[PDB]
């Protein structure tokens, strides 16, 4: 019924995506060749949510990879769980942008997005009734973001009456990779404030943390850090793949959430993650996940939330729950730290519970979050972005491939009128 | 005298070469500009059967 | 399916050295086309007759097959047309019709001369007269030698190629021009061998007669037999000569180094520094291309490769053929020679066009054949060998006609 | 009971046919030697409309084509009296093809067809596979479609007929004889389901991504419409449609029969198992435009009629919903004054290898760009009469190609008309 395609761009959008469909997979207890394995029932009937059955027991994965770079793709698919994507779905260019929003969003998307659309036209008008679409990218880069919110756009104009999300990570000061991060980031930004249905902001910096403190890993590669991000995922949208006490779904979840129309970037959290060394010395009852889950140490943004006010929040839990202690946890931790709360709306929580936890866990939790702490990150950018503008820094390989001053002065307005109206409603 | 008249010339053909090198990207563009506005012609056809 | 070859003159009995010396190499019922030899040497010289009745193939060749008369033509068109040619021609042509007389679904006749000798010229024109009148409907392949502009051998060789040409127009059906200085700068340029003799000429000439004939001794992914270049190459009946080329011409060091596929050789079958025939193809506007394939070679690269051509603009097509091609492939990979200068290939292309850069050689001739013919030097001895003054200027202007008509036509 | 004969002329018919029966002898389970070894008695309840020895008839002017018949497997099948074949060639040369050496093979071929013909009971019709570019394929073939209407003029009669394109372009005389053979098409086949190999190259470079499409393969695709189109006589049906009713139901007007031909399930090798098998997902790989084997995109015109022949155990309800909705959504494309513009037919038995396959055959208006595409480039050769000496020193005369050009001119005219 609900129907959700999934759509992946970029260098960082395909090993995300990867890991994800490898833990979905498991959830449903299909094995890497395709079949189904499964032991109960439960997992049966809603395995159309983001699966298609293809010939006898063949359930292909309704994900489409799209990119400029072939190494990308072909990483993805001489690993375990490649051989399960359709190769259709497998779009992608030749030339390269290269961390371009120009070319990005001008010079090569003008070429491919028209390709990506046909695959997610025939992928969206293959199920019967949708539920929105899932969009993962990047906000630095030009292939991911330049493309991939060119992409957004298109959507909305072809329909703009389904939901869409969208994980973005945005770069960050301490974590910053490439230097043409400024010019990207209040660009995309700039896109996805008129496109986007709901934004869920991640970061590299705060990836780091977590990895260090509480996860204590020696080596994190980009397999565990995306690990974490498909956990986060997955805890999103497990209330239209499986039933539970109390259903909140996306649509449900978002209208809960968005109190104003331009107010749609979500911060994140997960719990349980434990050490190794720990796991043992722990139980696992609601107390110890709402306070896990809360901790602004544990947020999965840079963005200490601390800093400012929670407008709403809202927590999906998993495994066999009773509510009565749900409402009266999340009550507790409302009451104690009231002021950072915002005040002229009343249990600002909304609350829902689902009954299968994830294979190996009795209790898991995923937290989302829509402060306003995220006007520091749009002036920390916005500051760096002006910094480089003023005397034109770089501004020559986007002029003289298309755009104009007067773009720039657009998407530092639309910034700058956003943060005023975000410190506004602060 | 005539070693630079020559290269005069070689300068004058290549002026040319250059210019046949950009009368093929006119051409080129300009065909898929038909393709893409008939299109626009049917969709507003197709409107007006509607 | 049969084609039987005669050898002109001194010129085209050693090209036919190297043509039967790689027939019987290549065939060690397809072998049927060809074989005793299908052949009659013919010459007024016999010193280069009994070079093959002495040579490695005296067995091979039936004894009276090799025709040797008994003085030469003293490289006078006029001799060796009217004087001696009168008693060679004879027992030329009654040797012909029993050895087609032997063959049941004769394709055609194939005949190699050069136009600056006497024989070559005179005899060899005679002889194709006289089998237009016999046969007439077969076809007449001529892989004429004209003399080249700037490397010569003789002094009066251009009295003898316009009075050859005369009669070229109008009894053979499809005429290939191959110069020698044109190959020699081929064998220079491509193969490195720095001083070439005829020898090496003569076998990359058969390796071309090879290529264009394999469609009959062997099956094709897309056969092409010898009545298809009378059609679809000759668009009108007085423009046949057709430029030639071949590749890869590469040397064994090279060859293997290389990578060769079809859409380059394709390619440098086309380039001027690639042909037989010293004329610049810029300089003139292509009417049809005829594409031979040999090897591992699939109908999708091959007309890949013809639509890379016609959209490039450094060589353009007339307008009254905007399909100008003829392709053609065989499964047959190109065999080599032990001693022959050319490494084996995968895959190889003969290509034979038309333009009117050939409109341009006949003027070049013109003028040199124009300058000494008025002052009559040199005519004493044409005409006391049976000819007269009329003819020189009546030949004269049936090349004006010539130059006048690629003129048009290109227009 | 009802019967099929069978017809190959010129090297591109021989090897089109030879893969043909290929096909339908490995799905009759009859082994190359000829004898029975297949499963089902199904089969051999119609195995006389084909059939054990095939009733076909080879034809041509060059026999390296029979002897590579002979080389390959089920090349011991004919009957080596039905290998009618001249021996002179008149190669890419119409006017020789069609005056000169047809003149003198064309009464022995009629003499072996016509014994074939009254061999059995009750002929259905002839099944001719020819080219449009050669010339001992076209015009002898194209001979042999006049005279065989003299003599049987009640019976259906099919012509698989591949057209030249300019970017396909074998040789420089296409033209010349492409608009010949049109001229005598239109008023002598019964209907022809035209092909090229321009739309069959951009089928094996897209959908099945094959790497080196060799002549095999595009004469297997060709094979497998041909087998697809006959299915309903030779096997049982939930809904049946012999040729004459699918002529009928396709042809509005005497002279629009020249038909589109599409074939689903089409599918890579990789993406072999990766795939479903629906009656939705086969209908639009049946109506995309890019799976049509001629180069004339439908979807710059409108359809007249369309048909769809299905394979395989299927609800004949499903086919219903499809058929309205592609009418429904797609409205512009398709014609006005008729309503319901879709024939529609259902047999059991599948094509060995797959579980549920599908033929399209679409009378579009989209055909009239092809011809247009053709009588431009014989416009201008015909104008300064290029290459016509070949043709006229053999009895044909000039009046010939203006006439042929009057009847090109005037088709694309009321395919304009009715569009
Ligand atoms: N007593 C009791 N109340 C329940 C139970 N489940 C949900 N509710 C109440 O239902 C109220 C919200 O309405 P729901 O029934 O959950 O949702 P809905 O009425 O279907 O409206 P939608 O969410 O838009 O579908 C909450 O205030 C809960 O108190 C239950 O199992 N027992
Ligand atoms: N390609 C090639 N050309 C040759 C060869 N031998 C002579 N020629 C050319 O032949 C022309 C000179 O005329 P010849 O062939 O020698 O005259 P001929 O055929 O012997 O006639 P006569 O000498 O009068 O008996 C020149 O163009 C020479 O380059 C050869 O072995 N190979
Ligand atoms: N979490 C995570 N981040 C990644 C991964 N790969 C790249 N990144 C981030 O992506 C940023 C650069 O974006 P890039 O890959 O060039 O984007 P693109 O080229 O447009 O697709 C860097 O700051 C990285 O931190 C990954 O596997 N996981
Ligand atoms: N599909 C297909 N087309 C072919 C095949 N062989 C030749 N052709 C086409 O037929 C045309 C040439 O026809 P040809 O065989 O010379 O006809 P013929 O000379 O009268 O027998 C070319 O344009 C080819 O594209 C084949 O095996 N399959």
């Amino acid at each position: 019924m609900r129907e959700i395609v999934h759509i992946q761009g970029g260098q960082c959008g395909n090993q995300i995506g990867a890991k994800f469909w490898e833990v979905v997979s498991d959830e449903h207890g299909i094995d890497p060749t395709g079949t189904y394995h499964g032991d109960s029932d439960l997992q049966l009937e809603r395995i159309n949510v983001y699966f298609n059955e293809a010939t006898g027991g063949r359930y292909v994965p309704r994900a489409i990879l799209m990119d400029l770079e072939p190494g990308t793709m072909d990483s993805v698919r001489s690993g375990p769980y490649g051989q399960i994507f359709r190769p259709d779905n497998f779009v992608f260019g030749q030339t390269g942008a290269g961390n371009n929003w120009a070319k990005g969003h001008y010079t090569e998307g003008a070429e491919l997005i028209d390709s990506v659309l046909d695959v997610v036209r025939k992928e969206a008008e293959s199920c019967d009734c949708l539920q929105g679409f899932q969009v993962c990218h990047s906000l630095g880069g030009g292939t991911g973001s330049g493309m991939g919110t060119l992409l957004i756009s298109k959507i909305r104009e072809e329909y703009p009456d389904r939901m869409m999300l969208t994980f973005s990570v945005v770069p960050s000061p301490k974590v910053s990779d490439t230097v043409v991060e400024p010019y990207n980031a209040t660009l995309s930004v700039h896109q996805l404030v008129e496109n986007a249905d709901e934004c869920m902001v991640l970061d590299n910096e705060a990836l780091y943390d977590i990895c260090f403190r509480t996860l204590k890993l020696t080596t994190p590669t980009f397999g565990d850090l995306n690990h974490l991000i498909s956990a986060v995922m997955s805890g999103i949208t497990c209330c239209l793949r499986f039933p539970g006490q109390l259903n909140a779904d996306l649509r449900k979840l978002a209208v809960n959430l968005i109190p104003f129309p331009r107010l749609h970037f979500f911060m994140v959290g997960f719990t349980p993650l434990t050490s190794r060394g720990s796991q043992q010395y722990r139980a696992l009852t609601v107390p110890e996940l709402t306070q896990q889950m809360w901790d602004a140490k544990n947020m999965m943004c840079a963005a200490d939330p601390r800093h400012g006010r929670y407008l709403t929040a809202s927590a999906l839990f998993r495994g066999r729950m009773s509510t009565k202690e749900v409402d009266e946890q999340m009550l507790n931790v409302q009451n104690k730290n009231s002021s950072y709360f915002v005040e002229w709306i009343p249990n600002n929580v909304k609350s829902s519970v689902c009954d299968i936890p994830p294979k190996g866990l009795k209790m898991s939790a995923t937290f989302i979050g829509n402060s306003t702490a995220i006007q520091e990150m749009f002036k920390r950018v916005s500051e760096q972005f002006t910094a480089m503008f003023r005397r034109k820094a770089f501004l020559h390989w986007y002029t003289g491939e298309g755009m104009d001053e007067m773009e720039f002065t657009e998407a530092e307005s639309n910034m700058n009128d956003l943060v005023s109206e975000y410190q506004q409603y602060q | 005298l005539y070693y630079l008249l020559g290269e005069r010339t070689r300068r004058e053909h290549l002026a040319m070469d250059m210019k046949v090198r950009a009368s093929q990207q006119l051409k080129k563009d300009s065909a898929d500009d038909l393709y893409t506005l008939t299109a626009h012609f049917n969709e507003m056809r197709a409107a007006k059967e509607q | 399916r049969e084609v039987i070859s005669i050898h002109i003159g001194q010129a085209g009995i050693q090209v036919g050295n190297a043509c039967w010396e790689l027939y019987c190499l290549e065939h060690g019922d397809a072998f049927n086309t060809f074989f005793v030899p299908r052949c009659i040497f013919l010459d007024l010289e016999p010193t280069v007759v009994d070079e093959v009745r002495t040579g490695t193939y005296r067995q091979l060749f039936h004894p009276e097959q090799l025709i040797s008369g008994k003085e030469d033509a003293a490289n006078n068109f006029a001799r060796g047309h009217y004087t001696i040619g009168k008693e060679i021609v004879d027992l030329a042509l009654d040797r012909i019709r029993k050895l087609a007389d032997n063959c049941t679904g004769l394709q055609g006749f194939l005949v190699f001369n050069a136009v600056g000798g006497g024989t070559g010229s005179g005899l060899g024109s005679l002889l194709l007269e006289r089998l237009s009148v016999d046969y007439g409907k077969k076809s007449k392949l001529g892989f004429t030698v004209y003399p080249s502009p700037q490397v010569s051998t003789a002094v009066v060789e251009p009295y003898n190629s316009v009075l050859s040409t005369h009669s070229l127009l109008e009894h053979t059906d499809v005429a290939v021009m191959l110069d020698n200085e044109a190959i020699y700068d081929i064998c220079r340029r491509s193969l490195d061998i720095e001083r070439p003799t005829y020898t090496n000429l003569n076998r990359l000439i058969a390796q071309v007669i090879s290529s264009l004939t394999a469609s009959l001794r062997f099956d094709g992914a897309l056969n092409v037999d010898i009545t298809e270049f009378q059609t679809n190459l000759v668009p009108y009946p007085r423009i046949h000569f057709m430029l030639s080329s071949y590749a890869p011409i590469i040397s064994a060091e090279k060859a293997y180094h290389e990578q060769l596929s079809v859409a380059e050789i394709t390619n440098a079958a086309f380039e001027p520094a690639s042909m037989m025939v010293k004329c610049d193809p810029r300089h003139g506007k292509y009417m049809a291309c005829c594409l031979m394939y040999r090897g591992d070679v699939v109908p999708k690269d091959v007309n890949a490769s013809v639509a890379t051509i016609k959209t490039k603009r450094t060589i353009q097509f007339v307008d009254w053929c905007p399909t100008g091609f003829k392709c053609g492939i065989n499964y047959q990979p190109p065999t080599v020679v032990p001693g022959g200068d050319l490494a084996k290939v995968q895959r190889a292309v003969c290509m034979i066009s038309n333009s009117t850069a050939i409109g341009e050689i006949f003027s070049r001739l013109d003028h040199k054949f124009d300058l000494m013919y008025a002052k009559r030097a040199f005519v004493h001895w044409y005409v006391g060998e049976g000819m007269e003054e009329g003819e020189f200027s009546e030949a004269r202007e049936d090349l004006a006609a010539l130059e006048k008509d690629f003129e048009e036509v290109g227009a």
